[PDB]
């Protein structure tokens, strides 16, 4: 009995402050750093392994970029603009 | 085994009623010494007519009464059919030895141990003026080999200890001395210890030593004893091996561990007297003996025969024989059935038929 | 437990208001850093991957599980 | 409100407690359980238990003793565990009375809850059993009648006394013999009363009916090899020495020399030493040296060679025995011969009994110390045997200490419960239905005695009663044929002070558990 | 309201103060007041039937299953198995006044019970507990002005006992021992008398041996005015009764000596060994010589001896006795008259002890023998031998007795007595209200709580009598008001009289003020407690 | 002044009196007791005669301490190491009293 | 304490005088020992083993006060401070080995007993700082400024 009394639900995170900013801002650059290598006439291909078992081997950054699953709510936004200019333009994707 | 007092005690009956006939095996054991199953057959068949008794309506004290009545009628019945016997007709004895190996897996080999029961017990007692036998003066010893026709009926006694004089046996008009005292290097009860402070005290004590144990030795040499039965020593050492090669240089039998339990058996059937002190070994506490010799059983152990003793002791000695060994013990239990039987013959000499004839008399 | 008998806790007076207080902070200072034109926005995850980049009190409010009383109070005001 | 029933708890984990209700309730039905359990092995038609062990052991008992049930049993009832302990300081008292006075404390507590049941308080039901118990012990006093002067009839006294106990118990089928057993064991204690010296020795084997009582003494030791096994006139010399490896009590002592030769010399000194003792015993001119200790190889050596008899390990008992059975004395010291008394017997011999060898003294010089030799036909039977001859025996020592005996089969709880109720008729108020329930348990008693043997005992006890109220105070249950008879006549008899001590212990027991109102228990480790 | 806090930070940070304060518990406020109000009254209701003379026992079970039946209320409470700290706290009350009087150890529970029972009332009215005590404090200084006020004064001479046998009496009257009512009293006021220093100063019950023995009958309990000893003689062929004995008390057991120091002594030759065995052998006699010498009948070791010495003293015509414990070898050197020799070396005839009469006593068919040592001229040591049909009335019978010499040894430190059977609780009760009339209103209501309270001892000596409480306390209340009379209680025991002074129910004054005081000091300790912080954990 | 409890008497310790009005108090660190005279210590005897007089030398010993103790005029024996019951006796004799195993403070 | 043998001391007595002469000899030396020590002029001695009962009861006897310091840093910060030399025996100690201080004594600082010696003059080998404060941890603070 006597159960524990708590304001919000339990499994409930927060962090806030310097900490956010900094993890935002290198979550982003891992993602950069994900596909730098994807950009100019020297580029070189990845070779994507998709979860139903086909193969993705491309050098365009968006393909790669909605190849990878993140957890980080940053990466995600940095997924969904590059599928914006994929959708926008048609290329751009691994500039932007 | 057939014997129904062991068939009792082996198995856990686990029930109060089953225990108390189990116990009451036990006394007729101690008393007549077979018909073990017969009594407890007796009591169950009662027990069963209880039953219907007491469903019938008779309180159980009505029924002990009459039970009591109708025991005392049947021993005056049983008397009334016995037939008088005397200790020197053997063929009575002989009979009855037959009649309890019967139901015993010796019963083939009848012929042989009917006469060594006789005279095993004949030989224990007076036959003028006996009223009881004491069966722990007849050994019974087991050795696994051979056939239970290699029973034997050693009239001297038997030991299973081995010679340690290695090399010595077969003693012939043997001087037999039984000590109880050690030979080692002294020993007093008191904590004692020798201090040695110089080289010459060193050298000085293992000469005394030798020379104390060559002295024992040549004392208990000088009595003209041959053979030498040692007591079994736990606190020192019984027999040192200087004593050893002491005693065999002399040719004399050294027989050590000798149990503490067996000194009054060993006494009775040589005649020799325990010494415990060196001061009093002499040559009239030996116990003449005719051949003391170690015989191997074809290769299935060693014993050590003393046949033959002037003023042959009270006491006799049975070997059983058997190529397995279930079979020698039911031949020890057999055999031991039969001495029960001429002992309870030596007191209360009466006889009757058996075969069931006393049974269905009773009934009648 | 005690001779009221009830099944279940009991808090009275002052533990209960400093809970009560408690509560109406947590809620103000989970929203207190969202305030006037330096204020900040906030990232809400909703335990599947769902991404809720807000400024809203309202919104934040709604979103969050809140299990208080008092908490749910303000929540709803 | 109670510590039990309250909001709040006051008690460890396990920890309980039965408050007035459930105190009595469980107080009664102890007692009246422990009750119930030990009768029906009461008078003579009482019936023999079964005490089967649970342990490893898983020991056989058949018994008619009331306290040897009543120890025998795991009771976790404290009423039962106080009924138990007065069993076992009955018997401790005196070897008679323990199923009475459990039954009578049994009744006692039946009839306070039925009391209790209809309005009355304890205190009252007390005070009303105080006043009957003053009652009833002052009519027993006054019934006790006394033969000590007259030597026939306080033999003939003794003899019914005998009878009496042994007839509830397995030996009534031999009673005649072990009544003369018994009583002539006592007597040759020659007023001792100390029933160490009675020794019993059981023997598997035979009838009960074989079982004797020695005209001299019986030892199970044995003796040494080269000794004497039969001694006529024998003068026996009794000790509580050494005679084993014998050393100076000096604990610091040691041996220290230089050569093994004086070890030689001081092992001839140790054994010379043993010489001059065995020596100096025999220079007290005997045939026979019993030790309490152990008698180690060089001494007994000694001992046959100068021909005497010498028994081993005979122990603190054996040895105080021997000492009343022959008048020697228990000697430790020998530079005195002339101080030391000797024991002194016809013959010694060694006898045959079952398969066994034990012994014999023949023709005591005094035979106040006796051997009893119980034959059977079972281990059990053995044992019950030798428990009721305890009984007896106990019960004989007690009537030759107070010769004062009491009329048995229901005569003096008869006529203890007629002054009772002529008190409770004399009394006002409900100490006036105590008093009376008081002689009710007081009449169940022979009531009791009446059922298990399967009479009309409701119609035995109102002619029983009707007796002792017309003036026939020594009118009893006749349980040869079932009808009432006078106890002087038949000679049932019974000791004055094992009924006194049932009335007393079983009124007292009742009075203590009467008393409680609450039962507290901690919690059990 | 419980398990101390849980707010967890207001920034949703872990918030953690005190060790496992998840499990731990906590009661505050006037809650924890009601609650150890509540378990004191459920204490004090369960004792409150085993006062008075019809007072009923308990009956007690340990954690082995071993049953014990008493009235003693301090043993009841040592014996019950308690995990609230109120209850500890009335346990240790009751030990309290056991320890410095003896007597009315169910009273005091009684009373503190009753006086946190009122406080609850008054704690419901919106009175700080701190004033409830003061009142209480002040009602317990009036009640025992009041009560030095109505005492008497009894003699407390060896001449006339006559006082000291009835206030043992009235102690005895509410045990079970009231069945040999006056032999008990008596007993107990002769033991008391015997063993004093008559200097008004203390009793020393370690003078007192108090020891049981199961057989026999609750009257054979008799008064030695000597020791019983558990021991008997050593050799079973030496006398059973030796007459005008001169006892030799020994300390040193009858063997060769043994030096203390870590020794050796060396045997190193034949002649060496002669010596040896001679001086163990001179030893010996010149031991037994030694103390046939000052013309001792009787010898008494502490540290028991061996065969030789056995034989030698049984030769010698000197009845001994060995391993007697060493109280019991004080307790026979104070009743006899002699000192206690260290060594035979210093064994003269001055140093003897005497004795009339040295017997050994045989207890029926059970073997056990014990020694008497008594008739002695001047003895300073009693003992005290009881008997019983079970040792459980035997052990009461033990406590019960020693009631009974605690109150004679209170009666000793001082002689002022009052009246039991509540009257003096009723006159306190009359004096606390009457003081409280004219006295400012607010400490008014504790003061009469504390009157109330006070009460409650006439209402359960009634109650337990079978009698209406509230009727017959009234009725007494009246009649003491209306005559005065502060010796009117209640008739516990039906005899027809209210005058307790007739009646002759007489108990000490200190151990009543003691009561008051005890009581008052533990309620006002418990009603300051107002917190209660338990591990909880409810650990196995 | 002081008190303090009573700290574990021996056998005769209730004959010594228990008041005196003017006594010489004894504060000792001392243990009055029949012991080895060292923890190390060994004796080495060949003679009974020697026996007797090591027996007698102890006895000796803690008698001169006592009579060195009694001597004094001291009336009242504290101490902190343990008294034993024959010191006890012997105080109890000179109708003096005795107190061991007395606590530091 | 009186100084001991270092494989092992067994007391060998042969005679009753032996054994009543070998505690008071041993009493004897030990009192012969702290009167050599207290007559040099020595009054305050400080050990660093432990402290025989005999040997305080001579101290306490002559007057001379006794320091005992289970650390040998301690024992050697003393020695440093006070100017002495720590003796490997217990004999008297010469003029040079003697130590000087301006006064040692028992205080009370707080709730902490304390032996205190010093020295007036503004000199010395050693400085203690005593801090003093609520905490601590705030202490331990000090400290480490300190340093
Ligand atoms: N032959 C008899 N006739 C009548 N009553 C008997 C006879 N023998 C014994 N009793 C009665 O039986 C009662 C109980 O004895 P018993 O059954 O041996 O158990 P216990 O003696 O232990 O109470 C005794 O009070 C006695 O009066
Ligand atoms: N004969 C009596 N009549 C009336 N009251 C009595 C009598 N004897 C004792 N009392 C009262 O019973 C109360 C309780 O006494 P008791 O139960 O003997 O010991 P405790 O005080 O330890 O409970 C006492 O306060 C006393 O006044
Ligand atoms: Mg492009
Ligand atoms: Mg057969
Ligand atoms: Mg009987
Ligand atoms: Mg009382």
């Amino acid at each position: 009995g006597h159960r524990p009394v708590l304001v919000l639900s339990q499994n409930t995170k927060r962090e806030s402050g310097r900490k956010v900013q900094s993890g935002n801002i290198n979550a982003a650059k891992t993602i950069a750093d994900i596909i730098r290598t994807c950009l100019g006439p020297k580029s070189m291909m990845k070779m994507l392994l998709d979860p139903m078992g086909g193969i993705v081997m491309t050098n365009d950054g968006n393909a790669i970029l909605r190849e990878i699953q993140v957890q980080h709510p940053a990466a995600k936004s940095m997924i969904e603009i590059s599928r914006t200019q994929d959708e926008e333009v048609g290329d751009g994707t691994t500039s932007v | 085994t057939n014997d129904g007092a062991t068939i009792l005690k082996q198995m856990q009956v686990l029930h109060p009623a089953a225990r108390m006939l189990v116990e009451l095996s036990k006394a007729q054991d101690i008393e007549a010494g077979d018909g073990t199953t017969s009594v407890v057959i007796i009591a169950g068949s009662l027990l069963d007519s209880c039953t219907k008794l007491l469903q019938k309506g008779i309180h159980p004290t009505i029924i002990s009464e009459s039970f009591q009545k109708a025991l005392e009628k049947g021993i005056e019945i049983l008397t009334d059919m016995s037939r008088p016997v005397e200790l020197s007709d053997r063929e009575t004895l002989l009979n009855s030895a037959t009649t309890s190996l019967n139901s015993k897996v010796v019963s083939q080999y009848s012929s042989l141990l009917s006469p060594m029961s006789v005279n095993a017990v004949m030989k224990v007692i007076d036959p003028a003026t006996a009223t009881s036998v004491d069966l722990r003066d007849i050994k019974i010893v087991k050795k696994l080999g051979g056939t239970i026709d290699d029973c034997e009926l050693v009239e001297g006694l038997v030991l299973t200890q081995k010679v340690s004089n290695s090399g010595i046996t077969r003693v012939e008009k043997a001087k037999i001395g039984l000590i109880q005292f050690c030979l080692s290097a002294p020993k007093t009860d008191m904590d004692n210890q020798i201090v040695v402070s110089d080289y010459a005290q060193m050298d000085r004590v293992l000469r005394e030593e030798r020379a104390y144990i060559l002295n024992l030795v040549k004392q208990i040499k000088k009595t003209g004893c041959n053979v030498l039965l040692i007591q079994k020593s736990i606190l020192r050492d019984a027999l040192s091996d200087l004593a050893l090669h002491f005693l065999n240089k002399m040719k004399i039998m050294v027989i050590k561990d000798i149990e503490r339990e067996d000194i009054e058996f060993i006494c009775k059937t040589i005649g020799t007297k325990p010494v415990a002190h060196i001061d009093q070994f002499t040559a009239d506490m030996l116990g003449s003996a005719e051949l003391a010799e170690e015989v191997n059983l074809n290769g299935s152990g060693k014993l050590l025969k003393i046949t033959g003793c002037a003023s042959p002791g009270k006491t006799v000695t049975i070997v059983v024989r058997g190529s397995n060994k279930l079979v020698i013990e039911e031949a020890e239990r057999s055999i031991h059935d039969a001495l029960c039987v001429i002992r309870c013959l030596v007191k209360k000499r009466a006889l009757i038929a058996g075969g069931g004839a006393p049974e269905i008399e009773l009934a009648l | 437990e005690g001779p009221l008998s009830v099944f279940g806790d009991r808090s009275t007076g002052e533990t209960i208001r400093s809970q009560n207080v408690m509560a109406a902070a947590s809620i103000a200072n989970i929203v207190k850093s969202s305030l006037g034109p330096v204020g900040l926005d906030k990232m809400l995850v909703d335990d599947i991957g769902d991404v809720t980049i807000t400024n809203d009190g309202a919104t934040i409010l709604k979103l969050l599980e809140v299990e208080h009383p008092a908490a749910k109070v303000l929540c709803e005001l | 409100a109670s510590l039990s029933l309250a909001p709040v708890n006051i008690f460890k984990a396990g920890a309980d407690e039965e408050r007035a209700e459930t105190a009595r309730l469980t107080s009664f039905i102890g007692a009246i359980a422990i009750g119930d359990l030990v009768k029906s092995t009461l008078g003579p038609k009482g019936m023999d238990k079964i005490l089967l062990s649970s342990g490893r052991d898983a020991s056989l008992m058949v018994t008619n003793d009331g306290a040897t049930i009543l120890k025998n049993i795991g009771v976790d009832n404290p009423a039962a565990k106080v009924l138990v302990d007065m069993s076992r300081v009955q018997d401790d008292e005196v070897g008679d009375g323990t199923t009475s006075v459990t039954v009578l404390a049994a009744e006692l507590l039946r009839e306070a809850e039925s009391l209790i049941a209809k309005k009355i308080h304890p205190q009252t039901i007390i005070a009303g059993w105080r006043e009957a118990t003053k009652a009833a012990r002052e009519a027993l006093l006054s019934s006790a009648v006394d033969h000590g002067s007259d030597e026939v009839k306080f033999r003939q006294d003794l003899m019914n006394i005998a009878g009496t106990t042994l007839s509830s118990k397995l030996l009534t089928h031999h009673k005649d013999h072990f009544t003369k057993l018994a009583v002539e064991a006592v007597l040759r204690l020659k007023g001792s009363g100390n029933l160490e010296a009675i020794h019993i020795i059981k023997k598997l084997g035979g009838s009960l009916a074989d079982s004797y009582l020695d005209e001299g003494f019986l030892l199970d030791k044995k003796i040494g090899v080269n000794q004497p096994k039969r001694i006529e006139n024998a003068k026996i010399l009794i000790a509580n020495t050494g005679m084993d490896t014998d050393k100076i009590k000096i604990f610091g002592s040691r041996v220290r020399v230089d050569s093994t030769a004086k070890v030689a010399e001081i092992e001839h000194a140790e054994k010379e030493k043993m010489k001059e003792k065995v020596e100096r015993i025999l220079k007290h001119g005997i045939n026979c040296f019993i030790n309490r200790q152990l008698i180690y190889n060089y001494p007994e050596q000694l001992f046959g060679a100068a021909g005497v008899m010498a028994i081993e390990h005979a122990d603190f008992a054996g040895v105080e025995r021997l000492a009343l059975v022959t008048g020697g004395e228990i000697a430790s010291t020998f530079d005195h011969p002339e101080l030391v008394k000797l024991g002194s017997c016809k013959l010694i011999e060694e006898v045959m009994i079952g398969e066994d060898k034990l012994i014999h003294f023949s023709g005591v010089a005094l035979g106040e110390a006796c051997t009893i030799v119980l034959r059977g036909a079972t281990q059990q039977i053995l044992d019950e045997a030798e428990r009721s001859l305890h009984d007896a025996l106990c019960v004989l020592a007690q009537t030759v200490k107070d010769s004062r005996t009491v009329y048995g089969g229901g005569c003096s709880e008869m006529l203890m419960a007629h002054a009772v109720t002529q008190l409770a008729n004399r009394t006002p108020g409900k100490e006036a239905v105590a008093m009376e329930s008081y002689a009710k348990a007081l009449r169940m008693l022979p009531t009791i005695i009446a059922d298990n043997a399967g009479y009309d005992s409701a119609d035995l006890v109102a002619q029983l009663r009707a007796a002792h109220s017309e003036g026939n105070t020594t009118a009893g249950l006749d349980m040869r044929e079932g009808t009432i008879g006078d106890m002087a006549i038949l000679g049932i008899t019974e000791s004055f002070q094992v009924k006194r001590q049932v009335l007393l212990s079983a009124a007292e027991a009742a009075e203590v558990i009467l008393r409680v109102d609450n039962i507290i228990k901690a919690a059990p480790r | 309201a419980s398990m101390g806090t849980l707010a967890f930070d207001e920034y949703g940070r872990p918030f953690l103060i005190i060790k496992d304060q998840d499990r731990k518990s906590r009661l505050m406020g006037l809650e924890a007041l009601k609650s150890h109000i509540m378990a004191a009254k459920a204490v004090a209701n369960t004792m409150r039937t085993s006062l008075g003379p019809n007072g009923l026992d308990k009956m007690m079970v340990d954690k082995d299953g071993d049953v014990t039946v008493t009235n003693d209320g301090a043993t009841i409470l040592s014996m019950m198995d308690v995990d609230h700290q109120i209850a500890k706290l009335m346990v240790e009350l009751s030990k309290s006044q056991d320890d410095e009087i003896g007597d009315g150890t169910t009273g005091v529970v009684v009373l503190a019970g009753a006086l946190l029972e009122e406080a609850e009332q008054l704690l419901d009215r919106g009175i700080h507990p701190i004033r409830i005590a003061d009142g209480y404090e002040q009602a317990a200084r009036v009640a025992i002005e009041h009560l030095d006020k109505i005492s008497d004064s009894v003699l407390v001479d060896i001449k006339d006992t006559e006082p000291l046998i009835q206030t043992a009496k009235t102690t005895l009257g509410s045990k079970v021992v009231n069945s040999c009512h006056r032999q008990m009293a008596e007993i107990a006021v002769n033991a008391v008398l015997t063993v004093a220093d008559m200097e008004r100063r203390d009793v020393d019950f370690e003078l007192i041996k108090v020891e049981g023995k199961v057989g026999g009958r609750l009257e054979d309990t008799k008064l030695i005015k000597g020791v019983i000893v558990d021991k008997d003689f050593s050799h079973p062929q030496m006398p059973k009764k030796v007459e005008d004995a001169k006892i030799a008390i020994l300390t040193c057991p009858f063997e060769p000596p043994k030096p203390k120091t870590k020794h050796k002594l060396d045997v190193t030759s034949v002649e060496d060994y002669k010596a040896l065995q001679k001086y163990e052998k001179e030893k010996f006699e010149e031991m037994i010589q030694q103390i046939k010498e000052t013309g001792a009948n009787l010898a008494i070791c502490q540290w028991g001896f061996d065969d030789e010495a056995n034989h030698l003293l049984l030769q010698n015509n000197l009845p001994a006795v060995r391993w007697v414990g060493g109280p019991e070898i004080e307790l026979i050197a104070i009743a006899t008259g002699g000192r206690i020799v260290p060594r035979f070396s210093e064994l003269t005839a001055e140093k003897l002890g005497f004795a009339g009469l040295v017997q050994e006593i045989s207890f029926g068919t059970t073997k056990d023998k014990m020694l008497v040592i008594e008739q002695c001229k001047n003895s300073r040591a009693v003992t005290i031998f009881i008997r019983g049909g079970n040792k459980m009335i035997i052990e009461e019978a033990k406590r019960s007795l020693h009631d009974a010499l605690c109150v004679i040894r209170n009666l000793i430190r001082d002689n002022r007595v009052v009246y039991g059977g509540g009257a003096a609780e009723i006159s306190c009760a009359l004096a606390v209200s009457q003081e409280a009339d004219k006295c400012p209103t607010l400490e008014q209501y504790a003061m009469r709580a504390f009157a109330d309270a006070l009460e409650v001892i006439p209402m359960a000596l009634s109650e337990n009598s079978g009698m209406n409480p509230i009727q017959t306390m009234t009725e007494v209340r009246a009649r003491q008001v209306k005559e005065m009379n502060p010796a009117l209680g209640i008739d516990c025991l039906h005899k027809g009289t209210n005058d307790m002074k007739q009646q002759h129910v007489i108990e000490t004054l200190i151990g009543k003020k003691q009561q008051i005081s005890l009581a008052t000091q533990m309620v006002r300790m418990i009603l300051k407690i107002d917190d209660i912080r338990k591990p909880g954990e409810s650990e196995e | 002044g002081v008190a303090f409890k009573k700290t574990f008497s021996y056998a005769g310790f209730e004959m010594q009196p228990k008041k005196y009005h003017n006594p010489k108090i004894a504060l000792l660190n001392v243990e009055l007791e029949l012991k080895a005279e060292k923890d190390n210590a060994e004796i080495r005897v060949h003679t009974v005669e020697d026996y007797q007089a090591i027996v007698d030398a102890e006895w000796n010993i803690l008698y001169d301490k006592l009579e060195k103790i009694h001597h004094s005029g001291a009336k009242v024996v504290l101490s902190k190491l343990p008294i034993g019951d024959v010191a006890t006796q012997y105080f109890a004799d000179r109708d003096m009293f005795c107190a061991g195993r007395v606590p530091e403070e | 304490d009186g100084m001991i043998t270092e494989t092992k001391g067994t007391v060998l007595i042969k005679t009753a005088e032996e054994l009543m002469n070998f505690s008071k000899g041993e009493e004897n030396l030990m009192d012969a020992q702290v009167k050599a020590i207290a007559d040099t002029g020595a009054n305050v001695v400080v050990t660093g083993g432990k402290v025989a009962d005999m040997a305080l009861h001579y101290a306490n006897k002559y007057n001379i006060m006794l320091v005992r310091l289970n650390s040998k840093w301690d024992l050697r910060r003393l020695c440093k401070t006070v100017g002495a030399t720590a003796l490997p025996r217990l004999t008297p100690p010469v003029l040079e080995e003697m130590g000087h201080c301006d006064s040692v004594y028992l205080s009370e600082v707080g709730d902490t007993q304390v032996v205190v010696f010093k020295h007036e003059k503004e000199d010395g080998a050693i400085s203690t700082i005593v801090l003093r404060g609520s905490t601590d941890n705030l202490m331990d603070d000090i400290e480490r400024a300190v340093d």
